[PDB]
């Protein structure tokens, strides 16, 4: 999964 | 009695939604308060008929933990069971958060309330019946990025007004924020260390407690000090309020509230109400002992000041609002 | 990092 | 207010149950009224904490209906919302049975009240909001064999005193049963020749109306007309009931209600309490128009002869109990 | 035909 | 089914 911001 | 009357002046408004399907309603976030709360269908008072009410039966998700409740904010208390379900506030939804949902007589003046209940964002030991608040569960269930949120109240029109949970907008405040410590965990309690009018200490000289309270309207203090703080600035009774002569704005003194060494100043256009005709945006409020006396920062001062709550570090950010 | 805006009127 | 007031006197009692799970709740079975109600969860009066209180959300066979009720049995009114969900009474189980959920103060003296609520028998005219009644809905959901029940009180010790849905027991009485037309649907309300004492016509000459209650204790008409009774029989005032010297009682003359025809002895011993003291069994009452003025035949009258309500014909049936 | 008895006391 | 009494 892509990491947030 | 009229429970609630500290509520139903000047405040602002959001939304949340409770139950599956979600059900509406319009709170005012108090951080002079811990509970969240609503009228229930089972309120029957004429007051409450003009309400959005919420109704269990209607949601899948709602469970009862067993224990009713009673809150007080001063003027009478406010009672019913508790409940839990989910609770939604614009893009974040808290899984079994409990709240109240009021049946006793809310006080006929709710009838035209523009709110429905009220959420608390204060600490825990303000929270009746030992309910964990919607930002402690928000904060348990790791929903915001930072133990925080701030509050932007626009003085213009208040269309950009904006509570934000997890962080702060820097386009909201110029400058740094001024770090204040919390000295009581219940209230966002702070210390002052003197009150000025004029640019000369008139008031707390030897430093007194107060509350930024966003559930608050005007700025109020021991009814006392604030009647000597009225006819100081130039303000004079009228029905049951303080106006002062619109056209003598100018040359009128500052209100100066020092916290933590630092001034916040209020021009006498900041400290004073528009709504054809002036009035004053101070008012008393005698807190009683053990809690009281207190000075309360409301929205008169938050809309001139962007105010940051920081439960990590246990203090309150101000700076001057944009 | 987010953050969660809710308006107010 | 005390609502309940003339339901907190010496009254029998039953069980019932509501939703799924059951709840169980003690209920009077009320020929005088038609709705069915019972404590809320969300009553917070001090006089509710001591009941059952039906809690919604335990009950996965619950709804709501949408509507509020408000019910008044003469001394004041009793609110709440109208439910939905399944009753059970003692081998019959009515879906979908709308019922009263109470959340208003009750009154003081309910708070030791042996009962949670009461179970209207009367007609659907006289059910608040249009609510269908249990019986009714019985009928209407083919549960009962013939649309009628009957009631059988005992005197000793109460032990085999019952209710019947459905029909009645040839055991509880002697010879047959005498019916009598109900005269207004809404209670069952029906028509009186005359009232005697010492065998001799003293009330009601000229006929007047009555109605057969269970969920009244003793037998009431007119306050005027009951003085007049009470001294007839040789009852006295005290703290505020009627007493008779016990002694007396084989001296004192017989009260007979002609109905239909009929006569309906009650010797002294059968309108008697002996609740170590002797009291009366007549009390005043008065309801008014255009309802009223009514006589009652409630529990004392009912003791001394069964009762068979029948819908199916819209009578009455009475004779000697066993 | 049944009879559905409830005891009262 | 038998029939009911």
């Amino acid at each position: 999964p892509a990491m947030a911001m | 009695k009229e429970p609630l009357i500290n509520y139903l002046d000047m405040e602002y408004f959001g939304t949340i939604s409770i139950g599956s399907p979600p059900q509406n309603f319009t709170v005012i976030f108090d951080t002079g308060s811990s509970n969240l709360w609503v009228p229930s269908v089972y309120c029957t008072s004429p007051a409450c008929k003009t309400h959005s009410r919420f109704q269990p039966s209607q949601s899948s998700t709602y469970s009862q933990p067993g224990q009713s409740f009673s809150i007080q904010y001063g003027t009478g208390s406010l009672s019913g069971i508790i409940g839990a379900d989910q609770v939604s506030v614009e893009g974040l939804t808290v899984v079994g958060q409990q709240f109240g949902e009021s049946v006793t007589e809310p006080g006929q003046t709710f009838v035209d309330a523009e709110f429905d209940g009220i959420l608390g964002l204060g600490y825990p030991s303000l929270a009746v019946g030992g309910v964990t608040p919607v930002f402690d569960n928000m904060m348990a269930q790791n929903l915001v990025d930072l133990p925080m949120f701030s509050v932007y109240m626009s003085s213009n029109p208040g269309a950009g007004s904006e509570l934000i949970f997890g962080g702060y907008d820097h386009s909201h405040f110029s400058g740094s924020l001024n770090w204040v410590p919390v000295t009581k965990q219940a209230y966002w309690q702070i210390a002052l260390d003197n009150i000025q009018v004029g640019g000369t200490v008139m008031f707390c000289s030897e430093g007194c407690q107060a509350i930024v309270d966003t559930g608050t309207s005007l700025i109020t203090g021991p009814s006392d000090k604030i009647k000597q703080l009225q006819n100081a600035i130039g303000a004079a009774p009228v029905d049951g309020e303080y106006a002062v002569e619109c056209a003598n704005l100018n040359v009128m003194p500052d209100v100066t509230f020092t916290i933590n060494g630092v001034p916040y100043t209020l021009s006498p256009t900041a400290y004073t109400l528009l709504d054809q005709f002036c009035s004053s945006g101070f008012q008393g409020l005698d807190i009683h002992p053990p809690a009281g006396p207190l000075w309360i920062l409301g929205d008169v001062f938050i809309r001139q000041f962007y105010s940051v709550f920081d439960r990590g570090n246990n203090r309150v950010g101000l700076a001057p609002a944009v | 990092g987010s953050l969660h805006r809710v308006p107010l009127r």
